[PDB]
């Protein structure tokens, strides 16, 4: 008895996965369905035909989109996450027939999706997102505008998001694909959202994504040094506490970025503030700002400029 | 840099 095409059977297939679950013999069927799917697409060409796509995302959007720290079918919805990921990513995956499906509504119910405390299920999210953003054109600015509300309710609101971080890595590719002069939206992001991600109580849970970011936007375009670097001293921690760390490591990686023309403009209140830090109570914070010596960019910065920072780091040297 | 993502190039039109 012949049993019909391999078309059909892929569309069969999907059709059980939409079955929400002799308990652990249907959750086993469905397991060997998507691992038998992943391979499907992954080693064949020509098979992601037009039927093929609602079929996709709505398995994707029965299985995913619910009501939300480990999942208790993890290995199931893994195999989910992976095969979607291989469906984004097939040669033969056409974004003009895609987006007739995977749109703003589908984007919407992703992004609620990564304040799951799953740190696995918020990695697939972010592949899976970062996928999306770079195939679908049309889709990319509203992607930044429901990441950037997701920040300021973050910010000034009921300030608890599980996936700051995966948001933010996102973003830095993000950044780091911005063209020749920057949009004034993305300058306006940067002061207004980034900036003020540093005064979260959380922040070291998302602040070496977040510090990737600012020194991604610095390494675009050099006229933002002023405005972030006052920003950094600004949501510095004015108590002594060991959170100094983070900032001087992201400074740090600032000054390996910055331009002499910038650095002029905010040397005096940035060593200022690193005297301090060499001055702190707390050794870790004293030992993370005596290690800016080693870097021979900053001395040679600090060199053409001798005449006013060198007071500044040993007061009692000068007069 | 550890985390980082490949870059998604901003070469479209919004």
């Amino acid at each position: 008895v012949p049993p019909a095409d391999q078309e059909k059977l892929f569309i069969q297939k999907l059709r059980q996965c939409c079955v929400l679950f002799s308990d652990l013999k249907w959750k086993e069927v469905k397991r060997a369905a998507l691992s038998e799917m992943v391979e499907y697409i992954t080693h064949n060409r020509n098979v992601i035909t037009e039927p093929i796509y609602p079929e996709v995302v709505h398995m994707f959007a029965v299985n995913m989109f619910r009501t939300l720290t480990l999942e208790a079918a993890w290995p199931h919805l893994q195999l989910v996450y992976e095969f979607f990921l291989r469906f984004l990513e097939s040669p033969d995956f056409q974004p003009n027939i895609a987006k007739k499906y995977i749109d703003q509504k589908f984007v919407l119910q992703l992004l609620e999706l990564f304040d799951s405390e799953d740190p696995r299920e918020r990695d697939f999210l972010k592949t899976t997102l970062h996928r999306i953003y770079g195939k679908f054109l049309g889709l990319r600015a509203y992607i930044r505008k429901q990441i950037n509300n997701i920040f300021y309710r973050f910010i000034y609101e009921t300030e608890h998001h599980n996936g700051i971080a995966e948001l933010l890595e996102i973003l830095g590719s993000i950044i780091n694909g911005f063209a020749l002069p920057l949009k004034e939206e993305h300058k306006i992001f940067l002061l207004k959202v980034l900036l003020p991600l540093h005064k979260v109580k959380s922040l070291s849970v998302y602040h070496p994504q977040l510090a990737y970011c600012v020194v991604q936007f610095l390494e675009k375009d050099s006229t933002l040094t002023e405005p972030v670097v006052m920003a950094l001293l600004k949501y510095w921690p004015k108590t002594h506490s060991p959170k100094e760390v983070m900032f001087l490591n992201e400074l740090e990686e600032i000054l390996d970025v910055i331009e002499p023309s910038e650095f002029v403009k905010i040397m005096e209140p940035l060593f200022r503030q690193l005297a301090k830090c060499v001055s702190s109570p707390h050794f870790q914070v004293a030992e993370r700002a005596l290690y800016y010596w080693n870097n021979e960019y900053i001395m040679s910065l600090i060199s053409d400029n001798a005449a006013k920072i060198l007071p500044i780091m040993f007061p009692s040297l000068y007069r | 840099p550890h985390f980082a993502m490949p870059p998604i190039h901003e070469d479209h039109l919004e």
